[PDB]
């Protein structure tokens, strides 16, 4: 449990644990969120380049792993070692970053890659329903806002992209004041800072990027009903938390609360979730999962489902309203623990895996928001220190009579106007 | 349970009509709308059109009636005055 940032020109942040293999990458401080429209799904195209055949036979030679990562708020560029070439993947970043950011984009390799990204962002809209829904939850609620764009952009932006545009993005974006460079595994902040500090020439220092206007959470909706699909996908969401909020556990802890589910997995149908009394009677759905996304900006709390009970998705909403309804006026003491615990060993599972790629992706986002990682022994406090009185008056101001935003695809036929949706955010009382 | 007639209406999930794809829907919180001062300015020079198309299938057939109630009124005016008594004997059995 090690979190060593400082800043020579550039800044470096790095955590060290004897484990096996190392991971060091620059993380840059924009992402999805600050293209446009209309050249949305150029960072994804950096990334694809980034891991195209031509710069991955030449890392593969050497002995090295490329790994790359597009998000809303940043974006990551990471290769990985073992563990006494810490300093050869150091020159692969910067034959890449400097040297090989005027050769990767050459006509041949440019065109077999944005071909392979049109494949790819297809298939993603043609198939991958849940995480499909999930994106136009965020298109929708942040409607003509930032968090809107979609991190593997648009098909349509995406064929009428150009060299230039990588290029106009890169000279942007792509700078010493939006850059972070993480080195994950088991090699000491000493061990990375020296061979940082050992090579200078600084590259574009002194520009900053283009700043923009703020992230807006709108009540909305999107249908995509398709009777064809055999079931039905839907997320509804309100107004979350950003990180660096003083409710980020508070509405994280709301979420393990409810959870996730499974109804094929026996274990998951026995959870101490008061939900479950409600759905599995008639069976009105075969999963669903809370979730707190956090981002620089806003965030968005609810959950997804999917379903095969098509005439009765308005008693799967109906009675997750309801639930939801209880973190206002009546959630106990002992789902407050159960989810502090749950939250803790989940909160766990993601802060130390055994791979430090997800490390630097989690390092990266954090140190490049507050400056600085909360170490998980640190949250912990947090967590254990909240009370049945956080969540209420938690739930009761983003919760309660708020508005919704959804979106859904499939047989969604059954899944009522938002209205009734809306009205449900709260109960009639004397 | 009892059996059941096949009708031409459903219910939610099964309503009975053709499979939709490939239609996109999009809808705004009544929250979110500007509260109830929109309407003028932008719809009421738009509205008042639905009566141009119509009007003249009311009040055709209105006029039509109209002036056949005056008529055989003022008619009746005139046989039962003075002046019309000789007429009122001509029609009348």
């Amino acid at each position: 449990a090690e979190v060593t940032q400082l800043s020579n020109g550039i800044v470096v942040a790095t955590e060290h644990n004897p484990a096996h293999t190392a991971s060091v990458g620059v993380v840059f401080g924009s992402g999805a969120a600050n293209e446009n429209p209309y050249n949305n799904g150029v960072s994804n195209l950096w990334k694809n380049i980034f891991l195209s055949k031509e710069n991955s036979a030449v890392a593969a030679k050497e002995g090295l792993a490329l790994s790359s990562n597009i998000s809303r708020d940043f974006q990551s560029y990471i290769v990985s070692s073992l563990p006494g070439s810490t300093d050869k993947s150091l020159d692969f970043l910067n034959q890449s970053f400097i040297q090989q950011k005027a050769n990767l984009l050459s006509s041949s390799n440019f065109e077999a890659t944005k071909k392979s990204v049109l494949k790819q962002v297809q298939d993603f809209e043609d198939n991958d329903h849940p995480n499909r829904v999930l994106e136009h939850l965020h298109s929708t609620a942040f409607q003509n806002t930032p968090l809107s764009l979609p991190t593997r952009g648009t098909l349509e932006s995406l064929e009428n992209l150009v060299v230039a545009d990588l290029e106009s993005f890169a000279n942007n974006h792509f700078l010493n004041s939006n850059a972070v460079v993480v080195g994950t595994g088991n090699i000491k902040h000493e061990d990375l800072v020296n061979s940082i500090e050992s090579k200078n020439l600084s590259l574009q220092t002194g520009t900053k990027p283009v700043l923009k206007k703020k992230a807006a959470f709108l009540g909305s909706e999107v249908r995509l009903r398709d009777d064809t699909l055999p079931k039905a996908w839907i997320s509804l969401a309100v107004e979350g938390e950003p990180v660096n909020s003083p409710n980020y556990f508070v509405a994280k802890l709301a979420a393990q609360i409810f959870g996730s589910y499974n109804a094929f997995e026996p274990a998951s149908r026995l959870q101490g979730i008061k939900l479950l009394d409600n759905i599995q009677e008639y069976q009105l759905c075969d999963n669903f999962n809370h979730f707190s996304l956090s981002y620089k900006d806003s965030g968005l709390w609810g959950f997804s489902t999917a379903t095969r009970n098509v005439t009765m998705i308005d008693d799967l909403i109906h009675f997750t309203l309801k639930q939801w309804n209880r973190l206002t006026i009546s959630v106990t003491d002992t789902e407050v623990e159960r989810a502090k615990s749950l939250l803790k060993l989940q909160l766990g599972q993601l802060y130390e895996s055994g791979n430090p790629v997800n490390d630097a992706n989690l390092l990266g986002a954090e140190v490049l928001i507050k400056g600085s990682k909360l170490s998980l022994g640190e949250a912990f406090k947090k967590i254990d220190a909240i009370t049945v009185k956080d969540v209420k008056a938690w739930a009761g101001k983003r919760l309660w009579d708020q508005d919704i935003a959804i979106a859904g695809t499939g047989q969604i036929e059954g899944l009522l106007d938002y209205m009734r949706i809306r009205s449900d955010m709260s109960m009639m009382r004397w | 349970g009892p059996p059941s007639g096949k009708t031409y209406m459903g219910w939610w999930g099964h309503m009975g009509g053709p499979k939709q794809k490939g239609i996109t829907s999009y809808a705004v919180s009544p929250y979110a709308q500007k509260p109830l001062q929109g309407i003028f300015h932008n719809a009421v020079f738009n509205s008042f059109r639905r009566f141009k198309s119509q009007f003249l299938y009311v009040l055709i057939p209105a006029g039509i009636y109209w002036y056949w109630w005056k008529n055989g009124n003022e008619y009746n005016e005139f046989l039962y005055s003075k002046a019309g008594r000789e007429e009122l004997e001509r029609v009348n059995v």
